[PDB]
DNA sequence: AGACAAAACG
RNA sequence: GAGAAUGUCGGGGAGCCGAGGUUGUGAAUUGCUUUCAAAAAUUUUGAAAAGCAAUUCACAAUAAGGAUUAUUCCGUUGUGAAAACAUUCAAGGCGGGGCAACUCGCCUU
DNA sequence: CGTTTTGTCTCGGCTCCCCGACATTCTC
């Protein structure tokens, strides 16, 4: 009825113990199957790397793991720079995040979930931000 | 006449004779090995190469360049030995299965290895065969045996083995047959 | 000389040698010794140095000699004729050695005498053992060795069982001791597993109090098929599986539109399952389902030690003595009390629910390891040893294709459709060659002769094509070839359409066209659109070698078209149909099952193109297969069905959902928990 | 129940033993080649696609030579004419045709090779011919 | 005759101009219509606006001029991640390198021109690397 | 003989 | 119940060899079809080429493939994620056997 | 498209290890 989108922060608050309310709340979402952009599985294995140094292996193996199993991964749009540039116009976000909506929209992605992107906002009339874990 | 020239003739006769899986499919390994033999032997006198002591040492390195053993050995030889008996007609022997054998119940033997772990190693069984099995086997029925009378089968043992004397008779009886039976047995003790 | 040199050459240059070394005239000692029968092949159970040990003690008289006693032994003599004390030495030893007074007394000692004279144990005492957790057993497991058994079905079976016994003792007992009170064993050739079994298993149910010794453990209890068909039959078991299996036998009913499957009977009021007479050949109620072996171990597992003596030692010698019994276990000897109130509604509830779990087989390649004889460089010599081969070297675990191979052909006069190649094989010439058959020899003058000699017998391939009419035929071509010379002709080659694939890519294999072998479409891959349809397609086994040795998938996620993969399916491999008005999308949720979820739950057993064929789960044997004569089935012409056998007759993989069973049967879905786990094994 | 090679491990062994025996062939022939290149009886074209350096005695990658087949400019030409001629001359004594297939020259070859002079390369081709076919053999003996 | 594809550091060479004869050969580059992967365009996009500051638009207008004219895209493959794990085993570089040798071997890319991945290495004897500055 | 894989038949 | 010995009947595994068949290359001979390409009365005869073969012979491959130059090999078996294993596996010494390589026993850790 | 029908590599020799079932004698 509504096709759903989620960005690193979620994996990464389910990748983190310390805050259990939060990896839970990351987990649940998790439970439904929910869409994911490649930019999202690249950026979640640079995050992996750089802050928590995790072997190159052990990284990998656990995103064939997620991307079999739980989530679903979105294949790249090839209409995406062209979109972005038309979304920088009337949005102005970094360059990363409206690749990552521009990527979601394209894929008719109708929500979307991230914290540090302003939640509640409506993205081109066809996608609107949720924030999950207030 | 050898395979060859059977086979040249037979075609000869009947130019539409099928020869592979019809006429030959399978004979003797002489056959052919005579055939080879008269073949190389008459054309050893005609071509030198098949003489040149050179040419059979420099064969002799080609093949074994890393087995100055079999090089030596081979030295004594000549083409027509190369070319059937170690090339062409080279048959290899069975595996040894004597590693498959079983193992003793009784005897084993405790190693350290390089691991610094100490491990057992397991003695093979004896071949029936060997002459101390034969002798275990046979005291094992000299013990064991005991007779009885027909008439009232009563255990009349004891009368006729009864000394050492009488085991040592009847061990020096059986060591020189290689069967024993109810007639040889019963005629030993003069009993039929 | 004679046991150790068994080659001709080489038994005459020792037997030579041998008569050279000892001064014997080599010249009658060859020709008596030339042709020595070899001895058999035949070992016994001690080695030479055993036997050795124990021939001293076994001499008596002047063959018999104190000094040839080891020095052990000659210790253990002295103790046991001391009659001192030592730890190695038992209490039935001097029991068994009171006449053994003097040294002079061990002479001519029987074999276990001087065996344990010699190493301390009357012969195998056994050690009887005790498992303490899953530990022992999956230890047991792993160390256990192949071709071990009389067969390799036998070895199966067993192998799986002590899994499946490894996980329930996991799953219900968490491996812990002594948590199975009792285990009962039945069979109903198959002999061998039944005493193997039951003394492997004795290890978990064992005590060690030293009341229970033996071979098998007294709580081991085998039963007899006796007991098993009265109970069932008491208990009313038949009643039961004889309900579960009816619908089968309505639905055969409706097949054949008749009422010969099914018969009314008065004195329990309701329709038993039956068969015709002419489909009654080796027809067994029993064995068209899974869940008859489930059934039969229920039945055993509450028959206790008491039933068995009863129905195995029924004779009492007088009423009195058994009468116990029969009043403890029997309602009155009319039939036995249930072991409890709700017995039979409880195992019918069981049943019902019983998922039948699938042993697969999906090796595609495996790492093989080469050793070869080799000159190797150490210390500035050359020595031959053994070298390992370098690289991934993968060995291949299936047929990659049939033995036949046929080549290509291009005839004009045939129309090939676009994605299909004509190949042609030779095949002898035979009665089974008619006029259709006739029409595809790739030659066309073979075919026009044929046809002509054909049309001269009468068109009846029987007389044409026997040896007889084959040999007048090569007698007299010029007849049938409008009297132009002709080869004789032996062999035809044959064509086929179809879609055969190269063999190779190297020299002349590229030459060669080949069928996949049997059983070797092993993979069933299921995408969707971003639309929703679904497209299907089957893979063949070679790019799957490729793909799992580049590391990747079995199964491309992704056609051309783009569509993601939705999933694979292998035989074996268990779905789950929904209802036509269930919307399964995000459904999960599969631990409610009841009969009906059950119901709907199928296995794949053939695929090919894009047709997987299906049976449900808990069928194994069909009331009736499919002959061409008649042309029925429980499944039709294939013995299995694309669709459902319900009467909504869907397309299975248009709406089937995979599922993930264990070895007890007990499916598995994605959960919290297994997800929290999945990088909480990484965390 | 009744038993017939009712096993996996069977099969693999028999498709193994093939193997073996099919590899044991190539290598006596790999070695003929050798032996047969450094004396020095090969014929040219023939010894000119066999390696003799890396993979000793071997047929070079995508090719398929013929001893006795010389392909020049596309165009294939039998190499012993003289020896054929000989076989004819036989088969007109005997009265049946002139018209007959090249190869069957190695068997009058191996006729005329017991008390008569043969080229070099009719003994190489004779002596690979023998390699094909080696007969029956029991490892024991025991003349009965 | 052999499909040739580039990495981030040849187009940075391009953009920058400090070094006119390296500048000049990775523009030479660019005249082959030479492939490229699309983690290469996003690494490309990052680095522009990290080390330059690049103002979005700028960088967006740029990415399609580039990818509409000059070089070509390579769509990504799904068989990445798989692959990359495959690689990692036999190889020890850095993950992202990893995965844009695994692209660009999956798109049968026959050479990849960089210079920090060791040159001259051949990668699964299917793609070997070209210095293409030296 | 058995049952898969695919041609062949509607 | 366990052990030792002697026979009968079966089962399992491994090893040294043999003969065909199939596909393909070349050749000898004879065909069918098409097209060229002539002669002749839409039809008949002839040369050439191509497709498909037949009978016979020499040769190449025979699970795709990967090693190696030892007279060596691994590739349809089982376990299960470690793509890791099982199916070869220590050291010495004292002898038997051979044209010698290599093979068969004994003894102590 | 849905269903049924069809075709599927085959034969020879010999040796050497192991296990088990059933019998017989003996011992514990
Ligand atoms: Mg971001
Ligand atoms: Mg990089």
């Amino acid at each position: 009825l509504d096709k759903i989108a989620i960005d690193t922060n979620i994996l990464l608050y389910a990748y983190d113990n310390r805050d259990l309310d939060k990896q839970d709340r990351a987990v649940e979402i998790l439970l439904k199957k929910p869409f994911v952009t490649q930019l999202v599985v690249f950026e979640f294995i640079k995050v992996l790397e750089r802050r928590f140094k995790m072997d190159k292996k052990e990284i990998t193996k656990l995103t064939i793991k997620l991307l079999k199993e739980v989530i679903i991964p979105l294949s790249l749009h090839r209409d995406i720079y062209n979109y972005s540039q038309f979304l920088l116009q009337r949005y102005n976000f970094g360059l990363s995040d409206i690749l990552v909506l521009s990527d979601s929209i394209l894929n008719n992605c109708t929500i979307l979930l991230s914290e540090d992107m302003c939640n509640g906002m409506i993205v081109d009339k066809k996608l609107k931000i949720v924030n999950p874990f207030l | 006449k050898t395979v060859g020239t059977y086979i040249y003739e037979t075609l000869l006769q009947n130019p539409k004779q099928k020869i592979k899986g019809k006429l030959v499919r399978t004979i003797e390994r002489k056959f052919y090995k005579e055939e080879l033999r008269q073949i190389l032997e008459k054309q050893k006198e005609f071509h030198q190469e098949l003489q040149s002591d050179d040419l059979y040492n420099d064969c002799i390195r080609e093949l074994y360049r890393n087995n100055e053993v079999h090089q030596l050995t081979l030295r004594k030889k000549d083409f027509v030995h190369l070319f059937m008996e170690d090339i062409i007609f080279y048959q290899r022997p069975l595996r040894s299965q004597k590693s498959s054998v079983s193992n003793c119940t009784l005897e084993f033997r405790k190693y350290k290895g390089e691991n610094g772990a100490e491990h057992t190693q397991y003695l093979k069984a004896i071949p029936k065969s060997n002459p101390y099995y034969q002798e275990f086997r046979l005291w094992q029925w000299i013990f064991n045996l005991n007779l009885y009378t027909k008439d009232n089968d009563e255990n009349v043992t004891k009368v006729f083995l009864n000394t050492t004397q009488d085991f040592e008779n009847l061990f020096e009886f059986l060591n020189t047959r290689k069967e024993v039976d109810q007639k040889a047995l019963l005629k030993h003790f003069k009993l039929n | 000389i004679i046991y150790s040199v068994n080659d001709k050459v080489e038994y005459e240059k020792a037997l030579k040698s041998f008569a050279r070394k000892h001064h014997l005239d080599e010249s009658s000692f060859f020709e008596a010794f030339r042709k020595f029968p070899p001895f058999k092949s035949e070992y016994g159970s001690f080695s030479e140095k055993a036997i050795k040990k124990l021939l001293p003690l076994m001499r008596l008289g002047k063959y018999w000699n104190y000094a040839e006693i080891d020095k052990y032994s000659r210790e253990r003599i002295q103790k046991i004729i001391t009659g001192e004390y030592d730890e190695n030495i038992k209490d039935k030893v001097r029991e068994k050695s009171v006449h053994l007074t003097i040294e002079n007394d061990f002479q001519g000692l029987q074999l276990w005498l001087a065996q344990y004279i010699v190493y301390g144990r009357h012969s195998e005492a056994s050690m009887i053992g005790k498992w303490n957790s899953a530990n022992d057993l999956e230890v047991f497991l792993k160390d256990f060795k192949q071709h071990s058994l009389r067969n390799p079905i036998v070895e199966q079976v067993i192998t799986e069982t002590l899994r499946v016994v490894k996980d329930i003792w996991l799953k219900y007992g968490n491996g812990t001791k002594d948590f199975f009170n009792e285990i009962h064993i039945e069979l109903g050739d198959t002999r061998y597993i039944s005493k193997y079994i039951s003394g492997i298993l004795s290890n978990i149910v064992r005590v060690e109090d030293g009341s229970d010794e033996g071979v098998n453990s007294k709580n081991i209890v085998p039963g007899n098929g006796k007991i098993t068909t009265q109970l069932k039959q008491d208990w009313g078991l038949n009643d039961v599986w004889n309900d579960l299996i009816l619908p089968r036998f309505e639905r055969m009913n409706q097949l054949t539109n008749s009422k010969d499957f099914t018969a009314w009977n008065e004195n329990h009021q309701k329709f038993l399952p039956t068969v015709p007479i002419e489909f009654s050949k080796g027809f067994s109620k029993k064995r068209i389902d899974h869940r008859h072996h489930a059934l039969d171990a229920l039945v055993i597992a509450c028959a206790t030690t008491d039933h068995v003596n009863l129905l195995n030692n029924q004779s009492a010698k007088s009423d009195t003595k058994r009468y116990d019994l029969k009043k403890k276990l029997m309602k009155f000897p009319k039939q036995f009390l249930k072991p409890w109130e709700k017995f039979t509604v409880d195992a019918k509830h069981n049943l019902e629910s019983i998922i039948v779990s699938f042993k697969q087989n999906l090796r595609v390649i495996n790492k093989a390891t080469n050793y070869y004889e080799k000159y190797v460089e150490k210390d500035g010599t050359k020595n031959k040893e053994r070298v390992e081969q370098a690289g991934t070297n993968w060995a291949i675990r299936k047929p990659m294709h049939k033995d036949t191979v046929s080549g290509k052909v291009d005839l004009p006069w045939v129309k090939v459709p676009k994605g299909k190649i004509l190949t042609a094989t030779r095949k002898s010439l035979d009665s089974s060659f008619d006029l259709k058959s006739i029409g595809s020899i790739t030659d066309t003058g073979i075919q026009k002769i044929l046809k002509n000699y054909l049309a001269f017998k009468d068109g009846n391939p029987e007389l044409a094509f026997s040896p007889e009419g084959i040999d007048d035929l090569n007698k007299n071509i010029e007849k049938y070839n409008d009297g132009k010379p002709h080869q004789p002709i032996n062999k035809v080659r044959v064509f086929e359409l179809g879609s055969k694939f190269q063999v190779g890519q190297t020299g002349n294999k590229k030459g060669k066209y080949v069928e996949a072998a049997k059983g070797t479409n092993l993979f069933f891959a299921v995408y969707e659109d971003e639309k929703g349809k679904r497209s299907y397609e089957t893979i063949p086994l070679n790019e799957v070698i490729e793909r799992q040795k580049q590391g990747l998938t079995s199964v491309p996620l992704e056609n051309e078209k783009g569509s993601r993969l939705l999933f694979d399916l292998s035989p074996n491999d268990l779905v789950y149909v929904p209802e036509i008005d269930e919307n399964i999308d995000s459904n999960f949720v599969f631990s409610n099952l009841n009969k009906e979820k059950i119901s709907r739950i199928y296995k794949v057993e053939k695929t090919s193109g894009t047709e997987c064929y299906f049976v449900r789960q808990d069928i194994a044997y069909l009331i009736k297969q499919y002959d061409a004569k008649t042309k029925i089935g429980e499944l039709e012409s294939q013995n299995k069905l694309q669709v459902t056998m319900t009467d909504d007759r869907i397309r299975i993989t248009d709406t089937c959902v995979k599922i993930n069973c264990d070895r007890l049967g007990n499916i598995n879905f994605i959960t919290k928990e297994k997800i929290k786990q999945i990088f909480n094994e990484f965390r | 129940g009744k038993g017939n090679s009712v096993s996996q491990t069977a099969e693999r062994t028999k498709y193994r033993s093939v193997r073996r025996l099919r590899e044991r062939f190539l290598l006596r022939r790999e070695r003929l080649h050798r032996v047969l290149y450094i004396l020095n009886f090969l014929p040219e074209h023939y010894a000119s696609q066999i390696d003799f350096e890396k993979r000793l005695g071997k047929f070079k990658v995508e090719t398929e030579p013929k001893l006795v087949w010389k392909n020049t400019d596309g165009q294939f030409s039998f190499l012993f004419q003289n020896s054929f001629n000989e076989m004819l001359e036989d088969f007109k004594a005997a009265g049946q045709e002139l018209k007959i297939p090249y190869d069957w020259t190695i068997y009058h070859l191996r006729k005329k090779a017991i008390s008569q002079k043969i080229e070099k390369e009719e003994l190489a081709w004779i002596l690979l011919n023998f390699n094909h076919k080696r007969g029956y053999y029991q490892l024991r003996g025991e003349d009965f």
